[PDB]
């Protein structure tokens, strides 16, 4: 049903050319990018307190 | 249009159909129908679900 | 020895030239400012 | 103490049990090969090798068996069509039983090499700790690989001591297994020239022998030894993973585009042959040659073999199936039985019309008839209110030459429309749609499933290169 | 032959068990419709 | 060293920039105005999309004979 | 209508890993109980 | 003169000005 | 007959969620 | 010592920007790719390959300019400037569509160089290289689509073009011809992307709303020494809040960040598999049972059949102009259509 | 990708161009005849999907142009006639009752004598 | 550690763990060989891609024998 | 020819109790190993 909704909406209103939809797409893409960057940076900088045989 | 599992739908294709186009934006509670069968024929559950969910 | 072979070998020569130019720049600048 | 994704690291510093676990993977692989061959042999129908080949019944490991020489069965039939009297040991069943017995023996050997783990061979003489001199093991196993490579090409593919490989003609009508002589010129690098296989494997074997002899007798440089961490076992894993996914990409490409190592009679035609019109142009050339010789249209079209016409049908296109449509190609259309002939459409003035063929990239295509220049002359309308090019209005007739419907003509609109609908998929055949309860949707040939699987595997193994190699380089931080 | 000094133990707490159960059930729910075709 | 906040103040920077930048800007303007770009890159002019003889879209239709095809489509 | 092999695929591929994970958790808990001296060994 | 920073900033700021001049010239072309 | 399979899978997922929420390892 | 040691010392100094050994691969390729895109969206046209105008010189704006794929007659040619198609002559090379191949081929090596640079810097500062895998995600996406999809199809012509509206065309094209929204791999990709956005927003809000009072001004930004030992916010309060609101909450600070790293990369890697599958026309297009029942019973209807009809409309009304080299001619009486409009 | 559509396009355009030379070659327009060398080459290269036929067409075109470079009004006419007979080249004009040469733009028959369109 | 007959036969082949040659050495040969391999791979790839055409080589389905 | 539910009946009724028994044995062994202070807890 959501696919039907999206297809009809694009046909009738020409979304993908509205700047607000572009803002939303940038929001989700940038959110994923920043989440990955933050996770990588924080996890890489862990101090050694376990040795090998322990998560 | 069929949308339930018991009427020949899978998880991907099943849905809860919106209300009828003849109703429009009119309020359609259960007690305003002549019978429960008529309520189910005109897409009654959609309004109930969406309203209680938004609240 | 068609035109394709000649152009292929010429492209190899051009790539070697570009790599040599880059390497020469790196070597010269590294030797200048030793430290 | 170990999490669930680190359990199999207990054999990292145990050379005795690493052999055991690698033997276990070997035994499982051999058992799978044997059992798959046995299961395939019990659902194969060898009656008709013309209109029901192996690639239309979903056979996957049988083409690889018959590519290198196996053609006979203990049941008295052969893959080319023949009555064999004494097949021998190396038949379709002996190979399966051999791989099975090998699986069992490898299982027992794995159990032994696991129980007796403490051997003096795996211990360093001066320190007493377990060790493995990888730069020399590499040389030994590489010399073995080179020797194996030279013999396959000099004795099995050339015929000196062996049957050879499968070689066909340009259009896949007459194929057989015969020895192949090496070609040493520039045409040996032609992918479609079967003579390059022998030359390649011979020269690669010689170079592998020499490379093994070198990498056996020269110690590694110290700088490279430190840079590449040659004292660690994980760098070997990373390099091997890289090589493996490179090879997988190469094999996937050669299977999709076609080569001499993937013959058409064993895996099926390619999508580019349908795109360009290979078989259609060959059929036209043969028919014109026959006509110029002084033959009628009916005779010329009756001299066309059914096998050649079967390749010109869109149901054999590997790029026409679906991901979740499972089973053999016979599950979609049924089993082909006979050819119906070539239809020729003529309008009221006698000029010839051609139905526009369905591209492999569409799923539904309109029915359009065009003349020799591309101008439309008839079609099947969607809206029957102001149509001008309907078949009823134009009055098109159809005649059949060759095949089952030779010499018959039709003039009423409904039958002409039915044949026009049928003619946009290529040649028309008669199918048996009840034996397997066919549904009616096309499926994919073994040429597509192999590509899908091994390409996805290579893409996944690239991440293995990255992760396992990074763990090699950053050992002291991990 | 003898006692191997490389023997260790495996571990799985309750949070990981719940995560695995959820993953398996959700994957089955997602792919069942396509498997049935 | 000397971070940007010092460059954006030194007067020699200002004079060299005031003498250099307009030359480049005018060079770009003249590159467009003189019609050289249409020749360098092959972009058709607003009155060269259709010729008097060709009234259809000129799609390239060959691989190894693209030079002759493009020469014919362009003017010939 | 539907393919019959899907029943076997779905049910087996759902049931086996679930029991595998449950076994992992239960053996971990049993080892933990065994390590700490108590009424349950 | 030959420092890395100068070569960078420049080799990405000269074509920018050239292209901006080109676009400004384009803005006045008439059909 | 596959509606039974769909219902079973959905109810099993809901049961897993219930057990995860109410029978959980103490954060301490 | 030797020249190698001197070059190694010079390459890993502390200057404006790190160069390293990977800089040799990274800088020229990325610079050339960016310059090619900029010079293609400004001067080069697409009249001879697609029949479109795609430059500022012709009249397009930022939303419609693009660098278009080469002509279909060149199937999978590498399109080298010295190759047998252009034979030098820069103008013909631009006109046939060589800039697309130039940009793609240089950009792939640019991406490889950036990944190697991440490895090198992580090794230099002595930390785990967790950023390399996270970037390997997008590398997989780019490789998969932009290279593997055209290579399985007829030609380079069916690849995405480097433009804003061209990407929208690509999206609608794949929906119309492949039913890409029904594939169970774009579904996992969507789940991963949306979950990543959710995690970013929720972690930011939670951390910012549990700060310890370490100042006297309402401007809480200037109450953080560049780096100290004490934690900024309260983990216990956050755990209590999220366990009493949602029912479950994080308690380990390393698992949180690993989850944040893991989710979107997994989404991208799952979607790449589906794209690789589409490259061979191994679509997930139809549900056979519903099609059979609808064929035999002209009263069965779901949303799936509606989407199928929409796809048919897209194909029929788009193919004629979307593939100009096929000379498709469709009379008005043949185009599928509904009532009235 | 080479296919039947490529042959159709090349055949249409270049066969029309070649057939336009009938009146010119009837009397003799050596320069105007040589002005279509590119058209002859393009028709030979991209409108015949047959090795032997392509070789024969190349040989015939070479003979035509060799006769052109001789001020030979007879050999040129004979070679042109045999080329037309072999390759089946003729001028084609269509109508609307049985027409629809083209529907949209991008077609090689948009504004040519082959282009007819029927609008309901 | 148990000693077997095969162990004594194969003992010399695993006895030099860690032995190296001090400082570079055969590295330039390795570099030259890698460069030649790259050239060979490029040649065969461009032959298969039809970007390099040579006489008497036809990249198409062959009649063979 | 045969009944289809028999596939599910036989396969499920074979696979479930076997895994239950293996679970019991493995947890017993883990508890025994945990009781004795060793390298594996
Ligand atoms: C050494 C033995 C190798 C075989 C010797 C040469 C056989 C040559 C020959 O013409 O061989 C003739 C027979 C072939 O038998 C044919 O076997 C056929 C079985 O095929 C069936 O299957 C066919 C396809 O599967 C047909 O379609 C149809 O179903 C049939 C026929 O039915 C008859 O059995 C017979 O014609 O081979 C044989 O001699 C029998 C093969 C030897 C028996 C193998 C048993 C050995 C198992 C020992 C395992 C030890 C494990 C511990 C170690
Ligand atoms: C991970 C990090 C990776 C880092 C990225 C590094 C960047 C590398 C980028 C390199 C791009 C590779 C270019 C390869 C060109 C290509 O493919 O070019 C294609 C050519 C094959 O050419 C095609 O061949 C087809 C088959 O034709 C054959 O069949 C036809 C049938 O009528 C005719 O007979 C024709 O004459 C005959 O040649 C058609 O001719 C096509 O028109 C023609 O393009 O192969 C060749 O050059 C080479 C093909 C063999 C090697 C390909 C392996 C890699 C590709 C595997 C994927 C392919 C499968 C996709 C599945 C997904
Ligand atoms: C590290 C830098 C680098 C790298 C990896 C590449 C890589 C590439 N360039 Mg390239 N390029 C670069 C810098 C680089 N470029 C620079 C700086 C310029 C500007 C001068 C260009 C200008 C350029 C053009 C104009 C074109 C390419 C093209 C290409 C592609 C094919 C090239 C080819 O066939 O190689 C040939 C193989 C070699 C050079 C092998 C190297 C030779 C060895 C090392 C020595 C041989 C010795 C010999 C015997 C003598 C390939 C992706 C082509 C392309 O993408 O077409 C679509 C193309 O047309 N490049
Ligand atoms: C990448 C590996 C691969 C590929 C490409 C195929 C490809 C195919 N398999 Mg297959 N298969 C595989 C691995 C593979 N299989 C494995 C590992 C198993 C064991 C579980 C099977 C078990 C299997 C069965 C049981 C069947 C297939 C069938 C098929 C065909 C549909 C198709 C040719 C079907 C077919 O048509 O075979 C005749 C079929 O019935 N396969
Ligand atoms: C004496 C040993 C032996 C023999 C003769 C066979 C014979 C056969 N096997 Mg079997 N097999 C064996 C052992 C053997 N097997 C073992 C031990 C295993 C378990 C690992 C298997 C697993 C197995 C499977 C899974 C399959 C077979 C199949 C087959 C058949 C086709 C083989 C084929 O196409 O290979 C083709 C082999 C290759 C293309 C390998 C290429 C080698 C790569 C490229 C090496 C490159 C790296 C190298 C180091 C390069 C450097 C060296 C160089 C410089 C010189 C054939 C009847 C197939 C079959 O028909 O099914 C029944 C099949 O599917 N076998
Ligand atoms: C030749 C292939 C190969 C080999 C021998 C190894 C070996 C290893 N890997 Mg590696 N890896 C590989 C390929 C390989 N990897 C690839 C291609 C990837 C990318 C996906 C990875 C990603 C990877 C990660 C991310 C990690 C490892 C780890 C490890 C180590 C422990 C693995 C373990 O305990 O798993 C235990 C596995 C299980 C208990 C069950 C896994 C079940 C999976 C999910 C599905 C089962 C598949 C089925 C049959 C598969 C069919 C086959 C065709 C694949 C070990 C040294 C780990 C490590 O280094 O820890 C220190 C680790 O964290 N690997
Ligand atoms: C809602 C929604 C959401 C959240 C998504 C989410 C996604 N879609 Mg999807 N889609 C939707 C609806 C949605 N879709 C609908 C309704 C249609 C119809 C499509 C059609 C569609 C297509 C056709 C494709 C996607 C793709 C994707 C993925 C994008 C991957 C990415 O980040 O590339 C962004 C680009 C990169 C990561 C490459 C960047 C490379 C470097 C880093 C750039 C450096 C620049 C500097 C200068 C992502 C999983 C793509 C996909 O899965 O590819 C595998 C894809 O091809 N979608
Ligand atoms: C034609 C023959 C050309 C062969 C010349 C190579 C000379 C290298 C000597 C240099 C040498 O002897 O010194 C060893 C050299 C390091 O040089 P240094 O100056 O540090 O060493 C000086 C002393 O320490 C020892 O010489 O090791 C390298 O890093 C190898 C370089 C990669 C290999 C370079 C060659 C590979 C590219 C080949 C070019 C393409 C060929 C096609
Ligand atoms: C002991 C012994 C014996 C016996 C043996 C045997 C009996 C064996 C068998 C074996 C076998 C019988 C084996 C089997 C195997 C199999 C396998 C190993 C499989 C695997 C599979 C897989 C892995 C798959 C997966 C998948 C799926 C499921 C889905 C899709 C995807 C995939 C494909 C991934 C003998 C008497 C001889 C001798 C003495 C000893
Ligand atoms: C291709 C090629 C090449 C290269 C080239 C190059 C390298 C170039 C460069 C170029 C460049 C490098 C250019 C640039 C340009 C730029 C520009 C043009 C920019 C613009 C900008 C703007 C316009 C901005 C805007 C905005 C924004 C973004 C935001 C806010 C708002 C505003 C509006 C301000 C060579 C030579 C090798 C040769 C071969 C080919
Ligand atoms: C508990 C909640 C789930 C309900 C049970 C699901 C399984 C039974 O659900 C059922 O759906 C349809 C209801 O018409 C049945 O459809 C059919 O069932 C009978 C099978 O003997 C037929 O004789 C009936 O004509 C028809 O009702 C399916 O055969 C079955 O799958």
């Amino acid at each position: 049903g959501t696919f039907n909704f999206m297809l009809v909406f694009q046909a009738e209103h020409n979304i993908l050319m509205h700047p607000f939809h572009m803002a939303g797409v940038a929001g989700v893409f940038g959110g994923s990018l920043f989440s990955a960057m933050h996770g990588s940076l924080v996890t890489s900088s862990l101090i050694r307190e376990t040795t090998e045989n322990e998560s | 249009v069929a949308g339930s599992l018991l009427y020949g739908n899978n998880i991907i294709s099943g849905a809860v159909i919106p209300s009828s186009n003849a109703i429009g934006m009119h309020f359609y509670p259960i007690w305003e129908a002549a019978s429960v069968d008529e309520w189910l024929y005109n897409g009654g559950p959609y309004q109930l679900i969406v309203l209680h969910f938004l609240l | 020895m068609t035109t394709s072979l000649a152009n292929f070998i010429a492209s190899l020569t051009a790539g070697a030239l570009v790599l040599s130019a880059i390497g020469i720049a790196l070597i010269i600048i590294s030797k200048n400012d030793r430290v | 103490a170990l999490p669930w994704y680190r359990v199999h690291t207990v054999v990292l510093n145990d050379p005795g049990r690493l052999i055991s676990v690698h033997l276990m993977h070997t035994a499982l692989v051999a058992g799978w090969a044997g059992s798959m061959a046995l299961y395939e042999l019990a659902v194969f129908d060898p009656s008709d090798p013309v209109l029901n080949p192996m690639w239309r019944q979903g056979m996957f490991v049988m083409p690889f068996m018959t590519r290198l020489g196996i053609t006979d069965s203990w049941g008295g039939w052969s893959i080319t069509g023949e009555s064999v009297s004494n097949p021998g040991l190396w038949s379709f069943e002996g190979v399966a039983l051999s791989h099975i017995v090998l699986s069992g023996m490898c299982f027992l050997a794995a159990i032994w090499h696991w129980v007796y783990w403490d051997l003096e061979l795996f211990r360093d003489p001066r320190t007493g700790e377990p060790a493995l001199d990888l730069p020399k093991i590499f040389g030994i196993h590489l010399l073995l690989s080179g020797l194996l490579c030279f013999g396959f090409g000099a004795f099995h593919v050339t015929g000196l001591f062996g049957p050879g490989i499968w070689v066909s003609d340009a259009y896949g009508i007459t194929g057989k297994v015969q020895p192949v002589a090496p070609s040493w010129g520039a045409d040996g690098f032609n992918p479609f020239n079967p003579g390059g296989i022998a030359a390649h494997h011979i020269a690669a074997g010689i170079f592998g022998i020499f490379a093994g002899i070198f990498h056996l007798t020269v110690r590694p440089p110290q700088r490279l030894y430190r840079a590449l961490r040659m004292g660690n076992i994980e760098t070997v894993l990373s390099s091997s993973i890289s090589a493996v996914f490179w090879a997988a990409f190469v094999t996937s490409g050669t299977m999709w585009y076609g080569a001499a190592a993937t013959p058409i009679e064993l895996f099926g035609p390619t999508r580019y042959q349908w795109d360009s019109g290979y078989f259609q142009q060959e059929i036209e050339r043969q028919v014109e040659s026959s006509v110029t010789e002084g033959l009628s249209e009916s005779q010329a079209w009756s001299r066309i073999p059914d096998k050649l016409a079967f390749y010109d049908y869109i149901g054999n296109n590997p790029a026409k199936g679906g991901l979740f449509r499972s089973g053999p190609m016979d599950k979609g259309d049924g089993i082909a039985e006979a050819w119906l002939g070539h239809p020729i459409f003529r309008d009221k003035d006698g000029r010839e019309l051609t139905v526009r063929r369905m591209p492999a990239f569409f799923e539904t295509f309109p029915v359009i008839l065009v003349d020799k220049d591309g101008i439309i002359r008839a079609d099947i309308p969607f809206r029957r209110a102001e149509s001008k090019y309907s078949i009823e209005q134009v009055g098109v007739t159809v005649d059949f030459y060759g095949g089952k419907l030779n010499g018959q003509t039709f003039k009423d609109a409904p039958t002409v429309k039915k044949f026009a609908r049928k003619a946009q998929l290529g040649e028309v055949f008669e199918f048996d749609r009840t034996s397997l309860e066919s549904d009616g949707v096309f499926r994919s040939s073994p040429r597509g499933w192999y590509t899908f699987g091994h390409a996805n595997f290579a893409l996944l193994f690239f991440l293995g290169h990255l992760w396992h190699g990074g763990r090699t380089i950053f050992r002291d931080v991990f | 032959t003898g006692p191997n000094p490389n023997k260790q133990a495996v571990e799985l707490n309750r949070t990981s068990l719940y995560w695995g159960l959820l993953l398996i059930f959700v994957l089955a729910v997602l792919f069942s419709s396509y498997f049935f075709n | 060293e000397r971070p940007f906040s010092d460059i954006i103040t030194s007067v020699r920077y200002w004079i060299i920039h005031t003498i250099t930048i307009p030359s480049l800007f005018v060079s770009g303007w003249l590159f467009i105005s003189t019609g050289l770009a249409y020749d360098v890159f092959g972009t058709p002019r607003p009155n060269e999309y259709f010729t008097q003889d060709r009234q259809q879209v000129p799609l390239v239709n060959d691989r190894f004979s693209a030079k002759q095809e493009l020469e014919d489509l362009t003017k010939g | 209508e539907v393919q019959f092999g899907a029943y076997l695929a779905v049910l087996l591929g759902t049931f086996l890993p679930v029991l595998f994970l449950i076994n992992l958790y239960i053996q971990t808990e049993s080892r933990k109980a065994g390590r700490d001296g108590g009424i349950d060994s | 003169i030959f420092t890395f920073r100068w070569l960078a900033v420049h080799g990405l700021a000269i074509p920018t000005v050239f292209f901006l001049g080109g676009i400004t010239a384009m803005q006045f072309i008439q059909r | 007959m596959e509606a039974l399979v769909y219902t079973f899978l959905l109810i099993g997922t809901l049961m897993v969620i219930f057990f995860a929420v109410f029978f959980r390892d103490t954060p301490r | 010592r030797g020249l190698f040691d001197l070059v190694d010392d010079w390459l890993k100094r502390d200057r404006f920007v790190f160069v390293g050994w990977s800089g040799i691969l990274l800088f020229p390729t990325a610079y050339l790719a960016a310059g090619g895109w900029f010079t293609g969206t400004t001067f080069v046209t697409s009249w001879y390959t697609h029949g479109l105008a795609s430059s500022y010189l012709e009249g397009c704006n930022f939303l419609t300019a693009a660098v278009s794929t080469p002509a279909n007659s060149m199937g999978h040619s590498l399109l080298l400037l010295w190759g047998p198609e252009a034979q030098g002559d820069f103008t013909r090379w631009c006109q046939i569509g060589g800039l697309w191949a130039f940009i793609a081929l240089h950009g792939a090596f640019g991406l490889i160089g950036f990944c190697l640079r991440q490895f090198e810097i992580a090794r230099l500062v002595g930390i785990r290289p967790y950023n390399a895998i996270a970037f390997s995600g997008p590398i997989a996406v780019f490789v998969s689509v932009f290279l593997l999809y055209p290579l399985g199809q007829a030609s380079w012509f069916f690849a995405p073009s480097f433009g804003v509206a061209a990407i929208f065309r690509f999206l609608l094209f794949l929906q119309g011809f492949h039913n890409w929204t029904l594939n169970p791999f774009h579904m996992m990709g969507v789940a991963g992307i949306l979950g990543g956005a959710l995690l970013c927003a929720i972690h930011g809000a939670t951390v910012e709303n549990t700060l310890f009072e370490d100042g006297d001004a309402a401007n809480t930004f200037r109450a953080f020494t560049p780096t100290q030992s004490e934690e900024t916010y309260s983990m216990v309060t956050a755990n209590r809040f999220w366990s009493q609101i949602f029912g479950v909450a994080f308690s380990n600070k390393r698992w949180l960040h690993f989850f944040m790293l893991f989710v979107p990369v997994a989404g991208l890697w799952t979607s790449s598999i589906g794209i690789v599958g589409l490259a061979l026309n191994l679509r997930a297009y139809d549900f056979v049972s519903q099609e059979l029942r609808a064929a035999e019973d002209p009263e069965f209807e779901t949303f799936y059949t509606k989407n199928i009809l929409l796809n048919e409309g897209i194909r029929s009304w788009m193919a004629a102009q979307d593939q100009p080299h096929e000379n498709f001619v469709f009379p008005e009486e043949v185009l599928p259509r509904g009532n009235a409009l | 990708a080479k296919s039947a559509a490529t042959q159709s396009r090349a055949r249409g355009i270049y066969g029309q161009r070649i057939a336009a030379l009938e009146s010119a070659v009837n009397a003799g327009d050596f320069g105007a005849v040589a002005a279509e060398k590119n058209a002859f080459i393009l028709f030979n290269s991209g409108a015949i999907a047959d090795k032997s036929k392509k070789s024969e067409a190349v040989k015939q075109t070479n003979a035509i142009f060799a006769a052109i470079r001789a001020k030979d009004a007879g050999a040129l006419k004979s070679a042109y006639a045999t080329y037309k007979g072999a390759n089946d080249i003729k001028v084609i004009v269509a109508d609307k009752e049985s027409g629809q040469g083209y529907s949209n733009d991008y077609d090689f028959k948009a504004r040519t004598t082959l282009g007819t369109i029927y609008v309901r | 550690a148990l000693r077997t007959r095969l162990g004594e036969i194969l003992r010399p082949l695993n006895a030099e763990y860690g032995k190296v040659v001090p400082g570079w050495g055969t590295t330039p040969i390795m570099g030259l060989t890698m460069v030649l391999f790259l050239v060979f791979l490029l040649i065969i790839l461009q032959i298969y891609n039809s970007s390099l055409i040579i006489e008497n080589v036809d990249v198409d389905w062959a009649n063979a024998i």
